[PDB]
RNA sequence: CAAGUCUGGGCUAAGUGGUAAAGGAUGUGGCGCCGCGAAGACAGCCAGGAGGUUGGCUUAGAAGCAGCCAUCCUUUAAAGA
């Protein structure tokens, strides 16, 4: 709740972590919210009483967010101009790049496609820190626009006006717009999960998993039981615990790993526009 | 598919009954259990 | 939608529907047809709403021929406004359909499909219809 | 002390590991899960591949037995035409083919399994499987 | 084919329809008598027979003339052949409509499209002696695109087309595909 | 409430009659065309109801039975890829 309680909580685990080392407290290393690591519904649940009573802390209980990612489909090329020529320290910066989408899990690649040197040597570093930079808040939700290759293939300058900074913006402009123009796509996180379950329950277990935006990948037995592997969206993967132990009365267990990112069903594109 | 104005055969197992001047249509699946009105 | 491209008159008089058809009462194109039993004014929308579901039902089907063509300006005064003051403005269009008229007909499809798409089409239409085959439609020049 | 069986598995050639469905059914068999990868692949060390159907029957003292049939008719026809896959859409797309003798050679390979005791009848059961996978008969 | 027909006095040509029989009239450059035939047997024959094959009509006067339905008028509101026109054929060559037989699967037949029977009945001529039939039209080498027309067809040992030629006999056109949008 | 609880034949079973629409229905009578029929038909019993072969392609897996196509063969008294 209000930043007041945000503190009572800090002590809450600073003593509750020692009084029960069967859990872990994690602050999402990117976005405030803190997770409560448990080992079963009840577990975390009864802490919500003590932590809320014997600590009087009173806060909210939703579910985590998902580390989405921005990119595009079609490759584009736009101008990067900046120039402000009025009467003295001119500010003259301009460049043109080549933007091209890359395999989900490609990364960050730029291209010093400048011939002789129409764009002076001193500024390139600056036109990258500009481009590099921009790629931070996506064009859609504001997320790490990634998996792209960038190609500086042109742009000019002015002998006196240009500025290390002037370029950082021009480049930060070509980037800030090639994405907008090459049709953005909201990538999201896919997980690898492996449910150990007696092929007794399995039947529905697989079901359940299918009705979970997920697609099956196999099932090579284990112990007396059977494993099922597949991918899934972290969003429709939450509190899977109390769902796996449902289809299995207890005899079920799973794991989960990240793997790649990948495009959302469009119907979920305009979903996220908030 | 209980009350309604257009009661029809939702699968061959369904049967057009008419007990008491009211047209009913029954099957093995309680879903198909209709009746006109 | 569909409609005239040009027109000598932006507005035109009602008139009244009588029997007959004047023409277009037979096949000439497809294999199977749909025809009107009751006279009325079908709006472009009605047509389209059907034509659509017509093709929708038979993904990958033949060719449908719209044998009807609206051209009659649909009037209607503004709302909450009294009588007088001239006529009304156009809202849409309609094609005056009378009994015995072939509304559409399809060509190149299984009987199963054709006898079914039309069954649906008829639901979009505000009037009852018949679904014809092609026997004695031979020579209708 | 588990009970008895007319197990009708469907195990391929070579891959002989106790892993299921050779475990749950053959754990009540007492099955020498390794006296197959040897008794089998000795007679199929010839082929190499293609599934080999098998009916492993257990009894009282915890002994087993198992009778194997021939490789799917669809198999020998896949190689006698440079194929791997059928033709996806039988009929229209011919991807290869078998002569009137190449047909009459395979029907030898599976003649003591079908039912007919000929080849003019056998061959036909081959020749029918030709359009089952889109592979005409050279005639 | 046959068909029982009778002479009409010419009284209440609508009394006959009600009556149950369908008012007619046959003729030719020489004689024309007003007639009428029963429906059932005219359905059951014209249902097939049509205007391609003759129909020999037998009247209570022994005559049994051979004729073609040169015209069939309707009842528009409910289609119900309300009056025929039997052309009494002769020996003299006269024009009629012979059926077309599209004998050969074109390319649209695995590709797609649909053959469009833009004119399955053509107007030729020939002495009633030679009563042709299906005039075979050649197809195969055709795929959803242009077409063929004119008089590219096997004209029998005496049949001698009376159309143009030039009239687009038939053509294949593109099928509908659900998922297709162009607006945008 | 004045004059047939008139006569012959037919329909209607809701009080319809005694006021409404699309659209639903083995309502109920009536005309029709067109099939199987005692070397055994309809309902009917006990029977068998199979082998190539888990058809091919696709899929996580498709084995008659998602879905593409394809529909030959077989031993028969007969059994559909």
């Amino acid at each position: 709740k209000t930043k007041a309680d945000q503190e009572k909580l800090s002590q809450a685990l600073a003593r509750l972590a020692e009084e029960d080392p069967t859990f872990r407290v994690s602050t999402h290393p990117e976005t405030g919210q803190t997770i409560i690591s448990g080992m079963g519904e009840l577990h975390l649940e009864i802490i919500v009483d003590r932590l809320k009573r014997e600590f009087k802390v009173d806060a909210n209980v939703g579910k985590p967010q998902v580390a989405y990612r921005e990119t595009i489909t079609k490759p584009v090329d736009v101008e990067g101009k900046f120039i402000r020529q009025t009467g003295g320290r001119g500010q003259y910066g301009h460049v043109k790049i080549k933007v091209e989408p890359l395999p989900r899990g490609s990364g960050f690649e730029f291209v010093n496609a400048i011939v002789g040197g129409v764009i002076p040597k001193e500024y390139i570093p600056a036109v990258q820190k500009g481009i590099e930079e921009a790629m931070q808040s996506g064009p859609l939700i504001g997320f790490p626009v990634v998996d792209i290759k960038v190609t500086l293939y042109d742009g000019s300058y002015h002998e006196v006006d240009s500025s290390e900074m002037a370029f950082k913006i021009a480049g930060s402009m070509a980037i800030k717009e090639a994405v907008q123009k090459g049709d953005p796509v909201i990538l999201e996180p896919i997980m690898r999960v492996e449910v150990t379950t007696p092929e007794e329950y399995m039947g529905d277990v697989i079901g359940d998993l299918n009705a979970r935006r997920g697609q099956i990948l196999g099932m090579e037995p284990r112990g007396n039981a059977q494993v099922i592997r597949a991918f899934v969206p972290l969003a429709e993967m939450f509190g899977y615990a109390t769902d796996l132990r449902s289809k299995t009365q207890g005899r079920g267990s799973f794991v989960m790993f990240f793997d790649h990112y990948q495009e959302v069903p469009k119907q979920v594109q305009e979903k996220l526009i908030k | 598919m209980k009350v309604r104005a257009s009661v029809k055969r939702i699968c061959d197992k369904c049967k057009v009954i008419r007990r008491h001047g009211r047209v009913y249509v029954i099957c093995e699946n309680p879903k198909h259990k209709q009746r006109q009105g | 939608m569909l409609m005239p491209r040009r027109m000598k008159y932006r507005k035109q008089q009602r008139g009244r529907l009588k029997g007959a058809t004047k023409g277009g009462d037979y096949v000439a194109f497809g294999d199977y047809g749909l025809v009107a039993l009751e006279p009325a004014w079908i709006t472009a929308q009605q047509i389209e709403a059907a034509r659509v579901a017509m093709v929708r039902h038979f993904r990958r089907g033949g060719k449908i021929f719209i044998r009807i063509f609206p051209d009659k300006p649909y009037t209607k005064k503004p709302l909450e406004v009294r009588m007088g003051k001239g006529k009304g403005n156009v809202e849409g269009y309609v094609a005056v359909v009378k009994p015995g008229r072939v509304m559409f007909e399809v060509a190149g499809v299984t009987e199963e499909q054709a006898m079914e798409a039309l069954r649906i089409a008829g639901h979009k239409l505000p009037i009852k219809t018949k679904i014809v085959r092609r026997d004695a439609y031979d020579e209708a020049q | 002390k588990k009970v008895v069986a007319v197990v009708k598995l469907q195990l391929p050639a070579g891959k002989a590991t106790p892993a299921p469905p050779v475990g749950p059914a053959l754990g009540q068999h007492g099955a020498n899960i390794m006296e197959f990868v040897k008794a089998f692949n000795a007679a199929t060390a010839n082929m190499g591949d293609a599934i080999v159907p098998v009916e492993i029957t257990i009894y009282a003292d915890r002994s087993f037995t198992f009778v194997t049939k021939t490789p799917p008719a669809s198999y020998l026809i896949r190689k006698a035409a440079g194929l791997e896959k059928g033709a996806h859409k039988p009929g229209r797309e011919k991807v290869g083919r078998i002569t009137w003798e190449q047909v009459l050679e395979i029907a030898k390979q599976k003649m003591p399994d079908l039912n007919t005791t000929d080849l003019e009848a056998a061959a036909r059961m081959i020749a029918g499987s030709a359009r089952s996978m889109g592979v005409e008969v050279v005639g | 084919y046959r068909l029982k027909a009778y002479y009409r006095e010419g009284e209440k040509p609508s009394a006959l329809r009600r009556a149950g029989k369908l008012p007619g009239v046959m003729y030719n450059r020489h004689l024309n008598r007003k007639v009428y035939v029963d429906l059932v047997e005219f359905d059951k024959v014209f249902r097939q027979a049509s205007i391609h094959h003759v129909i020999v009509l037998e009247l209570p006067d022994g005559q049994s003339l051979p004729t073609l339905v040169r015209q069939v008028n309707l009842d528009k509101r409910r289609r119900r052949p309300e009056h025929v026109d039997f052309f009494v054929l002769s020996d003299e060559p006269v024009e009629m409509y012979v059926p077309l037989r599209f004998v050969g699967t074109p390319a649209g037949v695995r590709a797609g499209g649909v053959l469009q029977e833009i004119h399955r009945d053509i107007l030729v001529k020939v002495s009633p002696r030679n009563i042709p039939e299906f005039i075979e039209v050649d197809v195969s080498g055709l795929e959803i695109g242009d077409s063929l027309h004119a008089s590219d067809l096997k004209l029998p040992p005496g049949v001698e087309l009376a159309v143009s030629p030039e009239e687009t006999i038939a053509a294949v056109v593109p099928p509908e595909d659900v998922e297709k949008l162009a607006e945008e």
